[PDB]
């Protein structure tokens, strides 16, 4: 059962063409035809090949200086290596044509750092106009190092050296087994093995590989340091779109706070410690992944100069806040405009946009960049090419980091700030003329575990022997994942006049701690976004049903490589890859239940799709509104002068079936 | 409904003139039986009335100076106080018979200090072997103002200036009613303005009034200032019976935390802010309660000499342990042996055993109280009679503050560092040779909350006429938790007929990650629930035992209103007299979830050895030589504990109705 689509054979040598970057990646197999390609590919020779002359020039130039060796670890975080990465973006994003882009990614293959240069491949292959409907693999597939404990990656490692188990019946003790010609590994989260704060509860939702996987492909589809040109309508909307990721994010990850009993997220200060710990269970082929004990002190010596930043940066908005009207970056800006989200979301991301510029540049100090470093603890770089990782030097890793829910809550809140200067909606905004939600029914909630299984060869390195004859794919990791049941919602509607409309579902708590019951004038920033469709309304009533299923704001699990070598050879694709690449995976929509059933509310919102004066299809298929992301909870309400006949609150409970914990899925018995 | 014992006449009239001192305690009725008494009763002439000249003459040169006065705040913890509270002890005490101990307590109802006078009243109603078997009103009818928040004491206070109802819809409205002309207040447990914090979930069993009169019975029953020689054979276990009384109650927190999501009782230190802070909604006549912030810095000017007092006074047990062969106050006393474990619980509380004298000395210092003061935020005392309240002042208020589990959660933790020289019990010592317990079954465990009245009429002021009729009539009303009766069931095979000891203990199945706990690590977070002497046949046989007949909980209290009606059917109430120091049945079980939350029953069955007859001061000193607590009174090795005698059941316990109190305090 999953969702595919059909294609030609133009477009299965393409496809190939692209997937064959993904495999074997630290590795070169001097046999394939990538390599012929790349060993002999003249550059300057090709001049003509592309959309940039300058852009060809800037890279030689910088490539005849030379580029981050193979083998370190690249992150986009550093000068140095961004600057690489970007001057390769544009290399691969101004090739004249499919052809020659190919060509150059075989290049680059070859000769640049392998994290650099897949960083920038998917990138590309994201953002060519030409490769509009093509498929990238899993990222936990290209970087399965970024998706896994050491304890996993160990044995994984020990496999490969002896070639397979000495002791079929200890390795099975060890969550190792052979099934097919494949070796799988079972993995527990990192809380079975190390419990140093209350946070560890919660090692299911943050080492999620779909959600990491999640964060990684938002990054991609728009890097803060390239300007949204290519995207038209969007780039009045960018800062928009950057709170509105984060806002749903937390407000997904608050409620799986909520029913591990752990209830708001911290709040902290660069001038005292910060309370909890990060122990990274992660492994660099270099290093280990750099460690924040306890109560660390963010303000020591080695800080004091990014501290200072992070404080003007901070307060400069605090300025903002209090003028309300002002100039800044060559622009007027008022807080008692709505579109000013565009600048404040912008000035937070200290993205393109805000300078109006192609790509950020040096001397463009980020604050996110600087907070990351900040709470990673992580001394100071060596060199250029050389620094301690931490989980926030990365996408693939940001969300394993409790600091790093508590940085972007930080900045959040920063601008429900300046929400408080919008206007809060009136009835006559929200109020549906002649509609009204009579009732609205769920089906069973409930969640449960169940295993998931990825290719994790990447991790691996093979022989000249085993590169020739292509056994490369044959090491997957095991490991429970949370999912949960389809449900129906029913929705029972009068209206007397027949009438396009916009049908909004969304999810939130229903209480405190103290278990008070949610006021909307304090929680609207909690509500979690599950579903956005229209209808055709008639004279009389109406029962309107949606599967959890159809749900457009998710997809489906990613099909490993190999699979879709499999469907390729029959002309298919699987669709959530292809189009819903950046939504975030079905399994993880519902918080974990209990067993006695969480208390959690229901939102329905039901409004007229009046025609579609201006409507999102540049990144995302997702305002096909007029309206604000997350309209009507876009900004502060009020309880009396919000609840209109076309909005419905149904309390809603949320099950939990099987093993309450996941490490009861890797025993062996 | 509940257990009553049938009673005699001349036991009528004695009960009725003790209860008969705890009518309007905050004021004096020139009318009263009681006060013409106190004009009649010439302290000084009346040296015959005593067993003690010593005590009697001793008490004559305080009272020539003058004691506390009335009205302001009395508490054990100041020297001048306390010194003052045993001599009227004493003279208490060593009264020749019961007409005696009347005169001077009407003596004393009338001329002093009403908290004074009360504290030691109690204490000598429960000591004089003539008094053993009569009844206490609850403590909270005694002391309402330790026991209603102060919103409720307000609303009571101005319905009193006010005589009664504006109109009952404004007044039900507010929470106030009229039932059989007396005015019913409904009261909730504080919000996050008096718990700042995570603490604020567990307020219903920090707040709970049984709870908090628990503590104050257990100090009543056997008060660290004074010896334990009434007790006989018992005094070389005191300082066990301090260790397990601790050691339940924290065992009983942990588990209320752990059906609250909250986790491990937190550790902290005398050089470092303390974490949580607490708001108490009391006042004195003078003072609101000292109040302490979150991240109250303990290390302050006011603090530093005694916080080192309190530091050495730990570093000293250290050295005891690192030096094995300790010796202090007298003797040589080795680890190894039990008059150990009585010095350790006596050092902990420096209670009068401890220096082997009578009653504590003026210049003996306790860390109990040092540690009370310091947590307890206060700023200092204004003269020797006038202090500012806090909650660690009084046994009736020390429980509703955070800071108290984690003093003695501090303390219980130094104590089990010295179990680890305790030899742990082998195979032999804890096999039932010839007998096997094959299965245990339970009924649901359920719990819920329900309402409960008490009269907290002791502070509302009446007039001068009111108080010819000794006015009640004012009643609380608490959401309190609560559970269904269940019955345990035991199947035994033996090859023998014996008499045999059964014990329970209820203690968690998970830590907060999720884990099975050992017993090497969890052994003492086991609470006792029973303790039986069961007659065992050769074979196959079944014990059955409900929760009702639980040795170590009681039924509630009855509010005076009930006693005296009782009292007029010659009936009195067996908990009531028979263990009043003992934990109230309805927090027999933490709060459950409508899930089921996951503990575990331990069942556990050895010889009975026949141990003859005493009168001890607890409920909880059982007829058995065994250590209290036995078989988990020490560390543990787990491959020792699955003896066929022994078996542990996952149990589940569930909860019914609203999951939260407030929810029944709702009006409309
Ligand atoms: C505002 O604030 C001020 C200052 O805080 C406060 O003033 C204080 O008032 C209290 C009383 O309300 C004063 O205390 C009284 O003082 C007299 C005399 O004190 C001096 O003489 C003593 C002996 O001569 C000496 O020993 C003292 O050290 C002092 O120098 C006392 O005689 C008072 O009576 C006693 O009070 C006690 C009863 O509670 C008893 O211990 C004592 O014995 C009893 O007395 C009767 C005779 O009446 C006897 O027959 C019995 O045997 C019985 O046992 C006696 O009654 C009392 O201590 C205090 O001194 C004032 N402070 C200052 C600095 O002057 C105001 O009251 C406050 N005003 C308001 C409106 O709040
Ligand atoms: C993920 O995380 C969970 C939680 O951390 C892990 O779950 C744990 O898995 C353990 C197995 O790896 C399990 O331990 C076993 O418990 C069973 C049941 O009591 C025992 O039978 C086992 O004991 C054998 O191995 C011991 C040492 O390895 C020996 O000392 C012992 O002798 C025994 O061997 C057998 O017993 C006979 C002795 O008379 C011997 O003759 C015979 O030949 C046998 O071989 C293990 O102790 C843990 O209990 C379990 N934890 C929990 C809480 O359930 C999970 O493994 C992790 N998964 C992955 C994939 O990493």
């Amino acid at each position: 059962t999953i969702k595919t689509k059909n294609v030609d054979a133009v477009f299965v040598e393409k496809q190939k063409k692209i997937l064959s970057f993904f495999q074997d990646v630290s590795q070169l197999n001097t046999d394939d035809e990538y390599y012929k390609i790349g060993k002999d590919y003249d550059i300057e020779m090709n001049m003509d090949n592309y959309t940039n002359k300058k852009a060809v020039e800037e890279f030689l130039k910088m490539y005849r200086t030379g580029f981050m060796p193979k083998n370190l670890e690249f992150s986009v975080f550093y000068d140095k290596m961004r600057d690489e990465a970007i001057a390769l973006f544009h290399l691969f994003y101004y090739a004249k044509d499919f052809e020659t882009f190919y060509k150059t990614a075989c290049f680059a293959r070859v000769h640049l750092n392998q994290g650099q240069f897949l960083y920038a491949f998917y990138i590309a292959v994201i953002q060519r106009s030409d490769c509009h409907g093509f498929v990238v693999p899993a990222p936990y597939e290209v970087y399965p190092k970024m998706f896994m404990n050491m304890e996993v990656l160990q044995k994984i490692y020990v496999t490969k050296m002896q070639d397979g188990l000495i002791n079929p019946e200890a390795a099975a003790k060890y969550g190792i087994h052979k099934e097919n010609d494949y070796f799988v590994y079972k993995a527990n989260y990192s809380n079975a093995v190390l419990y140093n704060n209350e946070e560890q509860r919660l090692t299911y939702f943050t080492e999620d590989i779909g959600m990491n996987a999640y964060y990684y492909y938002f990054h991609s589809h728009l890097p803060f340091w390239w300007t949204s040109e290519k995207y038209g309508a969007l780039k009045e909307r960018r800062g928009e779109v950057y709170f509105y990721f984060y806002q749903q994010l937390l407000a997904r990850y608050y409620f799986e706070r909520l029913t591990n009993g752990l209830g708001k997220i911290p709040e902290f200060s660069w001038y005292s410690p910060i309370k909890t710990g990060y122990y990274p269970l992660m492994l660099t082929k270099f290093t280990p992944f750099a460690q924040r004990p306890d109560y660390y002190n963010l303000h020591t010596e080695e800080n004091y100069e990014r501290v200072r930043f992070l404080d003007t940066y901070e307060k400069t908005f605090v300025q903002f806040l209090q003028k309300d009207h002002f100039e800044a970056f060559g622009q007027k800006i008022d807080f008692h405009d709505p579109k000013a989200i565009n600048f404040v979301g912008n000035y937070w991301q200290d993205n393109a946009d805000l300078y109006g510029e192609e790509v950020t540049k040096d001397y463009q100090r980020s604050y996110e960049v600087f907070a990351r470093r900040v709470l990673g603890a992580a001394p100071m770089p060596f060199d250029k090419y050389t620094f301690m990782p931490s989980a926030m030097d990365f996408y693939q890793t940001s969300l394993r980091d409790p600091a790093f829910y508590q940085l972007y809550n930080r900045i959040v809140e920063y601008i429900v700030e300046f929400k408080q200067y919008l206007k809060p909606y009136t009835q006559d905004k929200l109020y549906f003329d002649g509609v009204k939600i009579t009732d609205v029914k769920v089906d069973k909630l409930t969640t449960f575990f169940e295993n998931f299984e990825f290719d994790a060869s990447n991790s691996v390195y093979f022989s000249k022997e085993e590169i020739k004859n292509n056994h490369v794919h044959d090491v997957k990791v095991r490991q429970p994942r949370l999912n949960h049941s389809p449900f129906n919602v029913n929705i029972e509607v009068d209206s007397n006049v027949a009438s396009d409309a916009v049908v909004k579902i969304f999810l939130a708590p229903k209480y405190d701690d103290n278990g008070i019951p949610l006021t909307l004038e304090d929680n609207w920033m909690k509500f979690f976004e599950l579903d956005w469709f229209t209808t055709k309304l008639t004279a009389g009533q109406n029962k309107i049903i949606r599967n959890s299923n159809e749900f457009v704001i998710f997809k489906e699990d990613s099909v490993p490589m190999t699979e879709i070598m499999k469907m390729l050879d029959e002309g298919k694709v699987p669709f959530d890859m292809s189009e819903e690449f950046c939504y975030m995976p079905k399994r993880l929509m519902l918080p974990r239940g209990t067993e006695g059933g969480f208390p959690f509310q229901l939102f329905v919102f039901v409004y007229p799709f009046d025609n579609k004066g201006k409507d999102l299809a540049p990144f995302e298929s997702f305002v096909l509104d007029n309206k604000p992301l997350g309209f009507p909870l876009d900004r502060p309400v009020v309880d009396a002068l919000f609840k209109v006949p076309n909005m419905y609150f149904k309390d809603i409970f949320i099950y939990h079936e099987g093993e309450r914990f996941p490490y009861k899925f890797n025993i062996p018995s | 409904e509940f257990k009553t014992t049938p009673v005699d006449a001349a036991f009528v009239e004695k009960q009725k003139k003790i209860l008969s001192l705890f009518y309007n305690v905050n004021e004096i009725s020139y009318e009263a039986e009681y006060y013409k008494v106190a004009q009649d009763f010439n302290i000084e002439a009346s040296k015959d009335c005593y067993t003690n000249m010593k005590a009697y003459e001793n008490f004559m040169m305080m009272y020539k100076v003058g004691f506390l006065p009335k009205n302001l705040e009395f508490s054990i913890f100041y020297e001048k106080m306390r010194e003052e509270a045993i001599a009227l002890f004493k003279l208490f005490y060593y009264a020749k018979d019961f007409e005696c101990f009347y005169k001077t307590a009407c003596y004393a109802r009338v001329y002093m200090n009403q908290g004074m006078f009360l504290y030691a009243y109690y204490i000598a109603i429960i000591q004089r072997s003539d008094t053993a078997s009569f009844v206490l009103p609850a403590p909270y009818e005694a002391y309402p103002q330790y026991f209603v928040n102060m919103e409720v004491k307000n609303k009571m206070d101005y319905v009193k200036m006010m005589d009664g109802c504006l109109d009952e819809k404004i007044c039900y409205n507010y929470g106030i009613i009229k039932e059989n002309e007396q005015f019913v207040m409904y009261a909730n447990y504080s919000n996050s303005l008096t718990y700042p914090n995570n603490e604020d979930r567990i307020a219903y069993l920090t707040e709970d009034v049984g709870l908090n009169a628990y503590y104050y019975y257990f100090h009543s029953h056997l008060p660290f200032w004074w010896n334990s020689g009434k007790y006989g054979a018992f005094k070389e276990r005191r300082g066990e019976i301090y260790f397990f009384f601790y050691q339940q109650l924290l065992a009983r927190y942990y588990m209320e935390r752990l059906t609250n999501g909250l986790g491990k009782i937190p550790e902290f230190s005398w050089y470092s802010p303390l974490r949580t802070g607490y708001l108490p909604p009391f006042n004195s006549f003078y003072y609101p309660f000292a109040q302490r912030s979150n991240d109250y810095e303990l290390h302050t000017e006011k603090n530093y000499e005694e916080i080192r007092f309190l530091d050495i006074y730990e570093k000293t047990f250290f050295q005891y342990l690192q030096q094995g062969h300790f010796k202090a106050f007298d003797k040589k006393i080795d680890l190894h042996s039990s008059k150990a474990v009585n010095f350790v619980g006596n050092y902990w509380q420096t209670n009068a055993d401890l220096f082997e004298e009578d009653f504590l000395q003026f210049y003996q210092r306790s860390y109990e109280v040092n540690a009370r003061r310091v947590l307890g935020a206060a700023p200092k005392p204004f003269n020797q009679y006038t202090f500012i309240p806090s909650a660690l002042d009084f046994y009736q208020t020390s429980a509703r503050d955070p800071a108290f589990y984690q003093l003695y959660k501090r303390i219980v933790q130094y104590i089990i560092e010295f179990k680890q020289y305790q030899v742990p019990y082998t195979q032999e010592a804890l096999h039932f040779v010839g007998l096997k317990i094959s299965d245990v079954k339970v009924d649901k465990m359920v719990t819920f909350f329900d309402h409960f009245d008490f009269d907290a009429f002791n502070t509302v002021y009446f007039s001068k006429e009111e108080l010819k009729s000794s006015p009640h009539g004012y009643k609380v009303r608490q959401p309190r938790l609560n559970h269904k009766p269940f019955t345990v069931t035991i199947d035994i095979k033996s090859d023998v007929a014996t008499n045999a000891v059964v014990k329970m203990f209820l203690g968690p199945k998970y830590d907060e990650n999720g884990f099975p706990f050992s017993l090497e690590d969890n052994w003492m977070n086991f609470y006792e629930l029973d303790w039986f002497v069961q007659k065992v046949n050769p074979g196959q046989s079944q014990i059955t035992r409900s929760s009702t007949d639980f040795a170590f909980f009681k039924e509630d209290s009855l509010p005076m209103a009930e006693i005296y009606k009782l009292l007029d059917q010659g009936k009195i109430p067996t908990d009531m007299f028979n263990s009043s120091d003992t934990m109230p049945s309805r927090l027999m079980l933490p709060k459950g979830t409508y899930d089921g939350f996951p503990f575990q029953l331990f069942v556990f069955v050895y010889p009975y050895e026949p141990t003859p007859k005493e009168s001890e001061p607890f409920k909880a000193v059982v007829p058995d030589n065994k250590p209290f607590g036995y078989p988990f009174d020490r560390p543990v090795l787990p491959q020792y504990f699955k003896q066929p005698n022994m078996f542990f059941k996952k149990v589940l316990v569930y909860h019914e109705g609203e999951l939260f109190p407030y929810l029944f305090n709702i009006p409309h």
